């Protein structure tokens, strides 16, 4: 699931938001992507659904993982409802 | 604990039916006359 | 002891492969002269990172090679030839035959590995201004373009292509990949 | 309309640094220029750009162009340095190509 | 694929994991099917 | 004189201008835009790139 | 810029335009720091 302007990396392919942080593809890959624009169907504001922030690096393809994982810019770990310098992996997003 | 191994962990080096050929097949394969 | 069992798993892009052979064993704790030729059955996703593994048992350390091989007729493996183990089997690899005759034979050449990565950024923080330069109320009628140098950038050009609004980002001289990683001297914008 | 403004004077301690800027909206899009005039003679020029220097001048003087400010440091006051300072902004200001030169900083 | 040669059965040293593959040279050399249990390699069709 | 010499000077400056010029072919970009391969050996996704 | 290399102290006198360079095979044989304006020059490792 995403947005209209987020179509273009993947067509043709490059590293990004979405590519590297919400659904990957492989460096490599020679097979088929599937997509179609299906506004009606998401949208019926559709809050529900949600999407990954950033991260410390570029993920490899097939990933998916519930898993409390902050991005952090520094080596301590930190963890509750707000870190410092810490920014929270998983945020809702509206249609 | 250190043991001599000979040959160990060879493999095909594709899913092709393999005879009467020399293939010359650059790949990751454990290496020979080693020690485990 | 009688039994001794092993499996091959290799993670490449999210996959997770299994490899399938049983062997007798006779010996304690040493390993014997013969082989154990796996053969594959299933490949399976897993969706997670894997970095460990926990648990009659062995484990493999897994290093690229480059290897030689020789087949009988009815299609099984008789010898295995591994060309960096020592210079006549790289001989053996380079001739293409597991016979050798007697000379001088040129087979390959050398150059120093790396240890590490070593890069020398300027040492500052600040956004580049791009962000300004384009989103600029004024710009000039094409006669008399306004022209900017702009010298100390420390942040990326992710923000050039990757985005719906810049409809034609057509680079003639240098790709789009090379606007990440790349190292320059000057920056000249042109707005009209 | 783009007019540069610039504040009428500075005072600083010998052996400090002083903090001199000319600002506006958008200045970060455009090149900024400056200059020093003795009471009396030639102006001379001593920053090139947003921050190089010519020859001559030394690293006492240096500068930064980012966002709605570009201030020019001066490093190590010495009794040489009250003259007269002006920022030189090109714009294309409708059409009409200007050299619009700012109101000027006296430095004491 | 397609193949312009004589088809002729084959007893080639085979299993369910090894199902498809090509010649060194990249003609058919391994076929495996439900149908004929044999293994194929298509000869060319006495071309010259 | 090199006169004499000149058959194998020119054999030697034959050879040592095919290899400079081998250079010079290395230095030519042949269509390219530039005689590196860096352009392309960097972190975007390439199933076209 | 992505190589392997190791560099050492420069005796040539630049000019503050002159900041790479372009060999005869028009690679990259000179280099001056952002930071410090030390010149130095680029050859790769050892070779055999």
């Amino acid at each position: 699931v995403i947005r209209g302007d987020e179509v273009r990396q993947i067509a043709p392919g490059q590293t990004g938001k979405i590519a590297d942080y919400n659904y990957k593809l492989p460096d490599d890959f020679t097979g088929c992507v599937i997509a179609w624009n299906s506004n009606n169907l998401d949208s019926k504001g559709n809050y529900n659904y949600l999407y990954r922030l950033f991260r410390k690096s570029n993920l490899k393809p097939f990933e998916r993982d519930i898993s409390t994982e902050i991005y952090q810019a520094g080596s301590t770990p930190c963890n509750g409802v707000e870190g410092f310098n810490c920014y929270f992996p998983l945020q809702s997003y509206g249609f | 604990a250190y043991t001599n191994s000979f040959t160990r962990g060879v493999y095909y080096p594709d899913k092709v039916f393999r005879s009467s050929v020399l293939h010359s097949t650059q790949d990751l394969f454990l290496p020979f006359f080693s020690n485990v | 002891f009688k039994n001794l069992r092993e499996f091959v798993f290799k993670n490449i892009d999210g996959y997770f492969k299994i490899y399938s052979k049983h062997t007798p064993i006779n010996l304690v704790r040493d390993l014997p002269q013969g082989f154990s030729a796996l053969e594959p059955l299933v490949d399976l996703p897993i969706g997670i990172n894997i970095t460990r593994f926990q648990t009659a048992y062995y484990v493999g350390y897994l290093q690229p090679r480059t290897f030689l091989l020789k087949y009988n007729e009815n299609g099984t493996i008789t010898d295995a030839v591994d060309c960096a183990l020592d210079p006549l089997s790289e001989t053996k690899c380079t001739l293409k035959s597991f016979t050798v005759e007697k000379g001088i034979y040129q087979t390959s050449n050398f150059r120093v590995q790396p240890t590490e990565s070593i890069v020398r950024f300027p040492n500052i923080t600040n956004l580049c201004p791009f962000g300004e330069v384009f989103n600029a109320t004024r710009f000039a009628s094409v006669y008399a373009w306004n022209r900017k140098r702009i010298s100390n950038c420390v942040a990326d050009y992710s923000v050039l292509y990757n985005s719906a609004s810049f409809s034609t980002f057509k680079c003639y001289g240098v790709s789009p990949t090379k606007l990440n990683d790349l190292c320059f001297t000057n920056v000249y914008a042109d707005s009209f | 309309s783009y007019v540069l403004t610039q504040p009428p004077s500075v005072a600083v301690a010998p052996g400090q640094t002083a903090r001199i800027r000319c600002g506006e909206n958008d200045i970060g899009s455009k090149n900024v220029h400056w200059y020093q005039q003795k009471s009396g003679q030639a102006p001379v020029l001593v920053v090139y750009d947003d921050s190089d220097r010519p020859s001559g001048i030394p690293e006492r003087f240096s500068g930064s162009n980012s966002g709605n400010t570009a201030t020019l440091t001066i490093s190590r006051v010495e009794a040489g340095d009250e003259a007269d300072y002006y920022c030189q902004v090109w714009d294309s200001t409708g059409d009409h190509p200007d050299v619009v030169f700012g109101g000027g900083t006296k430095l004491t | 694929l397609t193949g312009t040669g004589v088809l002729t059965e084959s007893n080639k040293k085979f299993l369910p994991f090894q199902q498809f593959g090509r010649d060194i040279a990249d003609t058919t050399d391994a076929v495996r099917d439900p149908q004929t249990l044999e293994i194929l390699d298509i000869t060319p069709c006495s071309f010259g | 004189t090199p006169s004499a010499l000149g058959k194998l000077q020119d054999v030697v400056n034959q050879n040592a201008q095919a290899l400079n010029t081998l250079v010079k072919q290395l230095s030519s970009n042949f269509g390219a835009i530039s005689s590196v391969l860096n352009d392309i050996l960097s972190r975007l996704d390439k199933p076209e790139a």
